[PDB]
DNA sequence: AGGGTGTTCCACGTGAAACAGGGA
DNA sequence: TCCCTGTTTCACGTGGAACACCCT
């Protein structure tokens, strides 16, 4: 459960 | 216990400060040690190396030195569980005006980073500071806040004159601002063994500085970060080399440097 | 008569700024043009590249900007008959105070180098300025003293973000302090054409910037300075590359650069 | 290194 | 070394 | 069909005869001509150059001249489809006896190789013979067998008298045994052009023999085999230089030599 | 006392037989010992190395072998008073016919050099024999007439098959015609140590032969004769290297060889 | 010097 | 013209880095 | 698609040999 994507 | 604060500083440009500061902090963290990396440079290469683009984060280290925020808020969790980052941005370069007007009052301007780190020193095992290329205010704050300092040395001609200059800047603060300040070690970087410039620059350095070169426990030999294009590749993926190629020579050498620093 | 003032600038450290500024100024003096090399960085590597180590500098570039000296008083003659040098010192770090206490009221401090050059601009064909690794008051002064700018680009990952920052600093000065400032070119430096990262960085750069990279005005091929340890050895002898080793790869590349300057 | 007054270097 | 039935080199 | 029989001959030891005879035979084989390499020395280096250890060979060149085995039954196929080999072995040193029991009555034993050859002489484009370091019965046979002769000249002092002795042996046979025998050319081998002795040996030889040295059929330059340790390493793998390293200077020189032969 | 007779022998062409035989004989003679050099080769390169022309010699060693002269007459005084020479020419190529005739009465023919040497062995400390490139009748005589035997080795691929083959020729006579016969030592010649061929060939030779390699008394370093083009240019002046360039590395190395032979 | 009759020589 | 220099020019080994296709 | 390989390419150091001025 790492939720909504920033990063990459 | 409390944090050892290690500044990674050399005023020569591009001798590997950011790569050393990024990969030592990551190599220390996989030993289950709590690590805070501070990107203390306005070019903000350490922040980019962990994969935080400048416009994603609201408030930076400049805003902590100003006092808009306390350092506790601006801290980010990284890809590593044990690695935290106080990110930077080019707005940090505006601290330099704020320096010469804060030495104009209490002579307190050298210690702005040190006073800012006080809230977070019992919260980390190691605090790694990435300093920019100059002997000016940001590097002085970095050096005045530190227990110890790593010197990266690109083994080429300008390092002879240049390293010598940094030591007597360090010696100046050891008799004035930060008396407990230590040279943690000398770290040969971008190292190609075969070169006659590299042998002769290291020979002259070993004359004056040999005791302070980073050496290994298990071998007894010098710790030298080899010229490896994989280390240069790694920040393009938002990663320390440890998370890119763990087997590569440069990753091996950063994990060797981790082990020396943990040992004492 | 009028000098074309050229800045060699990048805020990223250790990318070839000094090595360009010394070897371009030499390669232009070869062609019988009158050349002033201004070492504008506190570390003063350009001065040490020409064999003037400093205990022997009476007064330097810092003393001109005070009004303590006039620029004709500090100009030194070199081994090359058509090359002259304005030396630099550790004392140039204290110009940073002189700048920031002039922005409170007068606000004119970005022009301090330009007005120091007014005395010598009629006497030189080219004036080459070497700037430190930062976007602070030393680079800004020289970027606003300059007619044009050469950007040395080391082909690793931080060049991508860093270039676009420097150009935005250039666009800001193009709209305010120095409207006549042009980009003379982008010079790839420490070039190793085989590396994927080198290919990878150049591709993202040529995407946006290709019309600005240096070209041979004969063949049309790109002008890139190759990674050659002879250029790294050359300042240890106090010489530019063409006096050290004139047939080597780097000297040819620096010669080709001066010929691509001397026309357009 | 063999003639003139001062500047050396060498 | 792969082949080796023809004494053998290659 | 008429094969052209070429002797590679010098009585001076260690001048490149086997290296020439093996690498010419290979360089002609890749032009799609059918090539028979007859290794005519007791030491049998040419055999060993093609990767046949001398336990493998049941019946050799020596058994043909006896009348023990017929010539077609001793011929080996090599690693190239267009090269075939008649091997040797230490038993070839017993020819020297057989020649002196053939002259107790008949006297015609100088023709024993020529007569062995006529069975395969329609089946080949080129038959290269490699001859031992002496002017005795083996060399004399292969000289009286051959249509022409290539002379390897290591350019050092003893090449002066030994060439003259070899040309005198050759011309003695133009009278008696082989009137059709003509000098195909002189090949300088192990060539190091910078040496004064190499210059010196060539100058004296050119004085007498210049039109006999091998020339390139286009550029008119002398064909010389450079000193290359790649040609020396090559028989350790049982390969000609072509299969081993086709781009090295020794291979280019031997290919260039094959083109001059292939003219006329 | 009595003469030690040393055969300098190898089957391989051009490994340095004549050069060691000329230069060891001279390096032993400079010590003021009496030395006879015997040119046992039809090429007569040894005779050419000491400054004798093939038309200056009235009678040669071939004339001693048939019995037309005894060896005491044929002996020439060379440039050095302690070095004498039994010269040769191409006439000695006629001994081989006279060998299979002289093996056909008795056990005689292999010993004709041994029986010719008997009159002069009380007359010299050392008698040095220079052998031809073959294992036939001349090398056999040379090996049968001798006490100790020098194998020069050019450290290149054909020496591996070659020296193992000559050793078996040696061990046959050690069981037969000359049980007194011993190997004096292995002499690396033409030596360039950097080559991986040279390294590998000397490696394979070492696991079999290391005890039999010529070594210094003062150190225990191997005695190896370097590539020196001065050794090549010396016979052109009619001189041993000692009378030519005595400072040069090849001269030093032959004098080392002389020195360690003299202790036995 | 040397016997006259020059020959090769030294 | 001798016995030194140090400078230039060449072959050859060394190792990093790319990549080729063989790994199944 | 990670993977181990062997190969190809290229900078750089090494040393022999020539040579050019330097010595007297
Ligand atoms: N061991 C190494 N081998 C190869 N490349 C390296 C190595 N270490 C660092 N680099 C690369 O070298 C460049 C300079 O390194 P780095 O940015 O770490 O220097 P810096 O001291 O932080 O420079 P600046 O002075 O600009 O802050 C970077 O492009 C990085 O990708
Ligand atoms: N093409 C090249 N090949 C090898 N080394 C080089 C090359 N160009 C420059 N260098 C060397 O690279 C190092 C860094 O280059 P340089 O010091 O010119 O960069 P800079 O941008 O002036 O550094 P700073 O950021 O400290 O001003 C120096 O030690 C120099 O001798
Ligand atoms: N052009 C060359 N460059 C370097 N090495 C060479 C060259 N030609 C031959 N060689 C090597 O030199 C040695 C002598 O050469 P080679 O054996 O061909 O001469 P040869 O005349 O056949 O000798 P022999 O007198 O024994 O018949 C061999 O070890 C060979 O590997
Ligand atoms: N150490 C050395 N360095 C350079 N050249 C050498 C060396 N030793 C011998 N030579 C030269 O190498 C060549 C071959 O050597 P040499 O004639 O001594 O061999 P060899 O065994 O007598 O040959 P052959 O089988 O023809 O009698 C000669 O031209 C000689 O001038
Ligand atoms: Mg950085
Ligand atoms: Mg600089
Ligand atoms: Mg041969
Ligand atoms: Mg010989």
């Amino acid at each position: 459960k790492n939720k909504v994507l920033g990063r990459g | 216990m409390m944090s050892e604060i290690i500044a990674v500083a050399n005023q020569k440009g591009g001798v590997g400060k950011t790569t050393t500061a990024v990969n030592l902090a990551a190599s220390l963290a996989v030993h289950e040690k709590k690590i805070l990396l501070i990107d203390f440079a306005p070019q903000a290469n350490a922040t980019s190396s962990l994969g935080f683009r400048r416009d994603k984060i609201d408030y930076d280290i400049y805003h902590v030195l100003i006092g808009r925020k306390q350092i506790s808020q601006v801290i980010l969790k990284t890809q590593m569980p044990f690695l935290d980052l106080v990110p930077s941005n080019l707005g940090l370069a505006g601290f330099e005006k704020t320096f010469y007007d804060s030495q104009d009052e209490n002579k307190r301007g050298e210690l702005m980073l040190k006073n800012a780190l006080e809230s977070v020193v019992g919260l980390y095992d190691y605090i790694i500071i990435d300093s920019p290329p100059a002997l000016g205010p940001l590097t002085i704050n970095s050096l005045s806040a530190a227990h110890s300092v790593i010197i990266p040395i690109q083994c080429e001609f300008f390092a002879l004159e240049g390293t010598k200059l940094l030591l007597n800047t360090i010696r100046m603060l050891q008799k004035s601002t930060n008396p407990k300040l230590k040279i943690r070690g000398f770290l040969p970087t971008m190292h190609v063994p075969q070169l006659n410039l590299t042998k002769g620059v290291l020979a002259e350095l070993f004359k004056y500085f040999d005791s302070e070169f980073f050496r290994d426990s298990a071998t007894g030999e010098y710790i030298m970060i080899p010229k490896s294009v994989k280390l240069a590749e790694s920040p393009s993926f938002g990663k320390p080399i440890l998370l890119y190629d763990i087997k590569s020579n440069g990753s091996i050498a950063y994990q060797k440097l981790a082990q020396s620093i943990l040992q004492g």
